[PDB]
């Protein structure tokens, strides 16, 4: 599960060796993005109700057959638009748990590994997923370093999507 | 396909530094990297025969004639040889049609790795990676793995690694011990009409 | 295997809910924290041979019986192996506390230890009673007030005495 | 693994003592009953195929449910098995008289070989009777007065004889 | 060598994947202690020379008799002086590369790899090395972030060495 | 393998010497331009996918002859592999940026790039055209002014071009 | 541990076949050497005392600053003395332990695995052994076999030492 | 092939040693048995011819439907008796190859490997060789050091061929 | 491999004849010189640690380009590979002297060695050089009249001086 100071000490294991000073500037430099990741972790914490509606309304925009044609995996009835929401507030959750974890570990262990075979067996288009997550880029309000952390997990799995 | 689930290791005496003369109970490097004498080379794929199939199966019909020859012939390495010999005919009937996936992995990990199962938790992890891959996408996995590399590299046999401590009568039993089957191939091979009296 | 920040994030996906505010303010205290957490690595790292033969020093001239002819830590082989045990041993506590969570620590050396330490004869009281030594040890090192900022440094103290005598309770 | 000197030099090492006189008398007894060892190493390895093969067949002849069809020997290749057990059995009994001590014979081929055949479902008392049967055959051989120097061997025949007994104990 | 953006690089190479918000964070940890590391090298550059005859001169206090028992190992002779000169110097200037590098790399691949076989072979003691690096220890004269970088280099050597 | 920094360590200790003030002010303007040079790495990354598929579609508009049947990139297994090589190229050539050296490119992925490229039978000029499709697409997407602080990228965008010039380079 | 019957069987059990005739020449070999072996260890085991006491005094003689500087791997005060004692008597013990077994398989499982990180740790010079040695190999009084066969296992550990 | 020498430089390389005390007695019950060895090989070699010509006899004896019914494999005609003379005559020569070296090596690397597929290929009993060879034991002269040492290959092959 | 026996044995299998009465006296006369011979194996393996210590020091004295920065021997990885090198063809020298041929010494040794050295642009004529120093440390050490019987040794000596000198003309 990646994270700065797991894959450090990973490394320094699988050498064998103590944590020198490269591991200790790899602490550092988590700890210098840990308050803006636990800040944009905030942020979209008490914005995420909205963040995941304004989801979920972007993809019937840009997919309307989505809520108009019929099938298990369509949202046409109300079931398909709660499962929708439900799997970008899925989305929205484990970018802000990569938030406070730093790195893009809560994504490998919870959501990217497997969504192939997800969208495979459910028939679920990816573009979806990723307009759902160019939404929540283009919307959650952010600046700074906060933005591009949170950015580089939403990019993270779009680059996973498509 | 999926990553395989985490295991925690569980400690064995091949993952700490080896501090010994290697001496007595030291495990011969069978290697190919100096050049051997024909009689040389037949024991080389005699201890393969005897590290992946064991004593027993050192039989005629088990014994795999192309791939000796190719191997003579360095046309394949150590590591390939000792991959033609868990992808053999007589290897996959004897060994893995008579046990499960888990018994399996664990011969598997014994048999190539050097070293036991750290625990059922790496027999769990490695199980489902013969259920997706086949026994040839699992022996890949395996031969591919760092741990062999790092241990055995191309061009040496494997050998159980760190199976008795320096001035140890005794240490970890011998790999050779496991069966074929465990219990449950055994009562099975009991309630088709075998090995009674 | 996990840290501070990722055992919070594992909880909070096994209650499947966003990380409130409380938990966003103790992992804040814990960036709070993290500096003096990195100078107790780097001096634990930077003094851990000075730790591990002192440490072994004082335990042999406790027990005697372990150097003597006939104990564990007679003979080179098995001196080199008792001196690499307490530097892994201080190794994965440096570990743990560079994570700030005690998943390595049980799940890459603290796992099958003890019934390791039983089927080699290997005395389990007198390797705790070592990791004891390296405890007082590594905390005269990091409790050193000379070259370094003045702070107060308790908690990451307590943290890894604590993740001592994890160690130690794992061979005892 | 040891030999009749190295399990003394282990005892003294253990103790952390020099070997007294009567200790290196009774090796420089074994050095001289050394020349009659390896005549029984010889004559053993000389006809080993002889003794795996002659007590496989009285095996067989006393208990026919083995070779009987559905019996632990009953294909080519079980039987082609078993015949390799006497032969690895047969093989370490002569290392252990190679060296003296059974060391090598309690390690890589005795301890866990009972788990083993219970695994496997192989009659260990079978097994233990063409161990036996393996004993009357190379001890009758190894004190065969033809064709060698005369003289007392009871020494090498008893220890033999042990081996043979400890082979067959471990697996009955 | 051994450094935070190697080490990054490898690890993302190791599960074959693009270079996360982790690998970013030890890029910015290894900028934050570059600066303080390249004055502490500059430092180091610029009282080289006396800290290299400086602890020559204190291991010949300490260890006296490299100074007067005849042999190839010591230094009674000009040349073992200078053998001495020229080790402290290579110790020296590896401290200033690991510092320029930000890890102990090079300690690893020049100095600290094979070291074993050098002290054996050629009846070096390490307690000199030690002692000499205890003298850099002493009066390198640097403050803050670059002493503590530079000192993790010298005890790097130094556990090593013991 | 190297970096900024390992490079003119690895240089300056193969000469034997001290880095000189003018050698530590490079450095130092060197990480002055990290920021950028992390802002470059991230941009990449992120849009990854994109440069890669875009690259592709531009590729094979331009090349239909790969796509055709009969051709190197026909069927799914080798399209896989095409598009598997076209991230492959741009993440070594991120992992380049990310050092500021091109060890890892030269000796991680075009170490027997062409002698691979011509053992199969992959036009290495139509991957070297992909390659400059990449380019294209990654300088265009790194001097994006928008949603980033403005400043002078030049030096690292032009080392980024001479990263992917050396990766086309080495393919055609 | 290392010892022309251990290793005769060890070769025979990696082939797995019986121990043919090169494997009783082996024996026979062990046989005309154990005898001088075993009357060489008697000698040094009667001399033992002495030799330990004179090896002590010489690794004193040619190192004398181990008797006159403060610290815990010196002999300045009477518990290092005691330690080097033991240490001598130590060597020359394992050395009879070879001479008994007729290999270096005391020596090896008993004392030159793991001799350098203990050097190392504990701040011990090996050149104070190999003097020591050096005076075993001096003042032990052999002739003959006896004297070329205990001599092999002192240049063993001088040059495991060196 | 399998010598003492041979098989004790094969072990220390293995183990990646030097030449120890070991494998000097190895080398030692070489020189004591390879002059017996030498001059049994030479009795072997003068006496061949008689040896081999009543060897054949034997095994007509034993097995006289081999000097009586028609096919390949059997000697009724001349070439059948020509074909088991050059076979006798292989297998004494191995065995005086084997006594000048010092081990069964040229038996593993001239008759013993391959000589099953051989037996069974061209349809020869092994048990006609194995008559051979008992006349061989049976008729070779020697006595004391060399009767031992020829016998253990005569032994070596019939083992091989039962 | 071969040894001196097999090397006659192999080359009579050649020929499918009987060994003659020169090779039978040849080889007597080998096993008259045997003596001699594991005493200048036991000299050199005694004395080897102090044989590659006085031709390292010897060699990077007369040859000092190498310990200077930039050069092979430089660095201690470096120079401890270097020692290893010339520990590791001193040792199959020791292991041809002992076979009596030099069939292990060139499979296992000589075998590809120029061609790893000019792969690793290691200068194989000092390494060339550095074998001769060791050459002439072992011939001064076999030669010495001290603590042995004197006798005439001059064709081991010779032997030991092929040895050496094929080990040098096989790494330039
Ligand atoms: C018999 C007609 C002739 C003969 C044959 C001979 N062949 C070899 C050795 C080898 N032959 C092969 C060929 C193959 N190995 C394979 O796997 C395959 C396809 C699957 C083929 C075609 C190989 C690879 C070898 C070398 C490896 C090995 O020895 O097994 C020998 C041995 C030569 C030697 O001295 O080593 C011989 C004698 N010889 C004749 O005289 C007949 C004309
Ligand atoms: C004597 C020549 C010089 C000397 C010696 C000295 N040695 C030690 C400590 C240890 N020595 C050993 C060595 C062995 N232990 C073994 O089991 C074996 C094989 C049987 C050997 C060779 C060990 C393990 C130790 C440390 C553990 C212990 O104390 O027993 C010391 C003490 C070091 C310390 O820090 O306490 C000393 C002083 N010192 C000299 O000045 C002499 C020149
Ligand atoms: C000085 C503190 C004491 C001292 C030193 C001394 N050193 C040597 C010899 C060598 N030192 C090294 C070390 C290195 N080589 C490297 O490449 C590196 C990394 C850049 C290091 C650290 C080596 C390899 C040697 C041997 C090869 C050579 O001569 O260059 C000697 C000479 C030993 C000899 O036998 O010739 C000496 C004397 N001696 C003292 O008394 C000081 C207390
Ligand atoms: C990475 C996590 C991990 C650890 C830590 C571990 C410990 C470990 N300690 C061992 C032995 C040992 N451990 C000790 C330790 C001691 N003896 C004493 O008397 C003292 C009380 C104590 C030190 C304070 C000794 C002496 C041995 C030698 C065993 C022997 O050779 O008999 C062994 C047997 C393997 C070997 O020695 O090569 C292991 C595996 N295994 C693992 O996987
Ligand atoms: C790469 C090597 C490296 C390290 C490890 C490092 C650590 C480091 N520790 C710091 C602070 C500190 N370190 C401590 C630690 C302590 N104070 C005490 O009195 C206790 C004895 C002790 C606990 C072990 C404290 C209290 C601070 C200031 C508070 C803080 O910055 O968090 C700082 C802030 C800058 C400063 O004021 O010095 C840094 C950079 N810097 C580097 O370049
Ligand atoms: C080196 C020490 C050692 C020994 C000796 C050993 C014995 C051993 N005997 C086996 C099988 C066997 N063993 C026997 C033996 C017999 N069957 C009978 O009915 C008779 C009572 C007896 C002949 C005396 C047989 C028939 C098998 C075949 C079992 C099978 O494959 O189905 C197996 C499993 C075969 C395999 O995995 O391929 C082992 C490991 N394991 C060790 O580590
Ligand atoms: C390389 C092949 C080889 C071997 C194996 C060998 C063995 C060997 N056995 C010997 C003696 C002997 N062997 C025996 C053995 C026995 N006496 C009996 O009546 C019992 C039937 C039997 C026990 C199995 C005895 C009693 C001696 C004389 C005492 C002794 O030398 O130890 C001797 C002394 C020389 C002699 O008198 O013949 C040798 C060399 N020599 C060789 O060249
Ligand atoms: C022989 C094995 C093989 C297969 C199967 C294959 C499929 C394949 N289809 C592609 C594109 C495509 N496939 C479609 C297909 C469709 N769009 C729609 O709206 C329809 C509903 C649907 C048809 C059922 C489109 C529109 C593209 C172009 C995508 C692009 O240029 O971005 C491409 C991209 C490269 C290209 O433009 O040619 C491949 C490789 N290629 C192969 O070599
Ligand atoms: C170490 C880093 C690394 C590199 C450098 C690498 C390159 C690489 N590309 C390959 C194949 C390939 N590469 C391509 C690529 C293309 N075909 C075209 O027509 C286009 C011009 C182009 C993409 C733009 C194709 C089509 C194959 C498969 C060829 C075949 O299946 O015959 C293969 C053969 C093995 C495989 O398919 O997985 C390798 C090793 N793999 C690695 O791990
Ligand atoms: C972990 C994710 C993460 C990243 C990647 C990151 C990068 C990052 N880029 C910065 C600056 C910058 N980035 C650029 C880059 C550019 N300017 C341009 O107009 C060009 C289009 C472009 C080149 C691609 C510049 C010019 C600066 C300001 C100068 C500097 O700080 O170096 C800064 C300084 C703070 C700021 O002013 O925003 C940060 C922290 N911060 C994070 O938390
Ligand atoms: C296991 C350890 C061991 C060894 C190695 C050993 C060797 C050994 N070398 C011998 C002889 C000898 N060794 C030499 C060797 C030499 N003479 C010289 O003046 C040259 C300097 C030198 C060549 C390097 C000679 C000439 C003989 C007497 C001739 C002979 O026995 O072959 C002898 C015969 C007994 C004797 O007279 O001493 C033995 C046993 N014995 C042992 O127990």
């Amino acid at each position: 599960m990646k994270t700065p100071l797991t894959e450090a000490v990973s490394t320094a294991d699988s050498q064998g060796r103590f944590l020198s000073s490269t591991e200790l500037q790899i602490a550092f430099g988590r700890l210098r993005q840990a308050n803006a990741g636990l800040q944009a972790a905030k942020a979209l914490t008490d914005n995420a109700q909205s963040l995941v509606n304004g989801a979920a309304q972007a993809v019937y925009n840009k997919f309307p057959y989505t809520t108009q044609t019929q099938g298990n995996n369509f949202a046409a009835d109300q079931r398909g638009k709660d499962k929708c929401a439900r799997d970008i507030g899925y989305y929205l959750r484990i970018v802000t748990y990569c938030l406070v974890a730093g790195g893009t570990g809560p994504l490998d262990e919870y959501l990217i590994a497997g969504i192939d075979e997800i969208n495979r067996t459910f028939d679920l288009s990816p573009s979806w997923y990723v307009e759902a997550l160019k939404y929540i880029k283009a919307n959650h309000g952010l600046s700074g370093d906060a933005r591009d952390e949170a950015n580089s997990y939403l990019d993270y799995a779009i680059n996973a999507l498509s | 396909t999926l990553p395989l689930i985490a295991y925690a290791p569980v400690s064995q005496n091949q993952r700490v530094t080896n501090y010994e003369v290697s001496g007595d109970e030291h495990a011969r490097i069978f290697t190919t990297e100096g050049t051997l004498s024909p009689s040389a080379m037949d024991n080389l794929i005699a201890a393969a025969y005897r590290q992946v199939f064991n004593e027993q199966q050192m039989i005629q019909s088990n014994r795999q004639i192309a791939l000796e020859s190719q191997f003579k012939n360095q046309q394949i390495t150590v590591r390939d040889f000792i991959r033609g010999l868990a992808l053999s005919d007589s290897f996959r009937r004897r060994n893995f049609e008579v046990n499960n996936n888990y018994r399996f992995v664990q011969m598997c990990i014994q048999r190539l790795l050097g070293r036991d199962v750290y625990s059922e938790e790496e027999k769990i992890a490695w199980s489902i990676v013969i259920a997706t891959k086949g026994l040839p996408g699992f022996i890949n996995e395996l031969l591919n793995s760092q741990e062999y590399l790092e241990n055995f590299g191309y061009d040496t046999v494997p050998y159980q690694r760190r199976r008795i401590l320096p001035q140890r009568i005794s240490g970890e039993l011998p790999f050779a011990r496991m069966p074929r089957y465990g219990a449950d191939h055994r009562e099975k091979l009991e309630a088709i009409g075998y090995f009674r009296n | 295997m996990f840290d501070v920040f990722t055992r919070v994030v594992s909880q909070a996906d096994a209650r499947g809910e966003y990380l409130s505010g409380s938990q966003l303010d103790a992992l804040s205290a814990t960036v709070a924290e993290g500096n003096k957490r990195i100078d107790s690595v780097n001096r634990i790292t930077g003094n851990a041979s000075a730790i591990v033969s002192n440490a072994a020093r004082a335990l042999f001239a406790e027990q005697p019986q372990l150097i003597q002819p006939g104990g564990n830590a007679y003979t080179s082989r098995r001196m080199a192996a008792c001196l690499r045990d307490m530097e892994i041993i201080l190794r994965y506590v440096t570990y743990a506390t560079f994570t700030g969570d005690a998943s390595v620590l049980e799940d890459r050396c603290l796992n099958g230890l003890r019934e390791t330490y039983v089927a080699l004869g290997v005395p389990g009281a007198s390797v705790a009673a070592g990791v004891q030594k390296m405890k007082e040890a590594a905390l005269d090192i990091v409790n050193d007030p000379n070259g370094i900022t003045r702070g107060d440094c308790s908690a990451i103290v307590a943290e890894i005495a604590g993740y001592f005598d994890r160690a130690a309770a794992a061979v005892a």
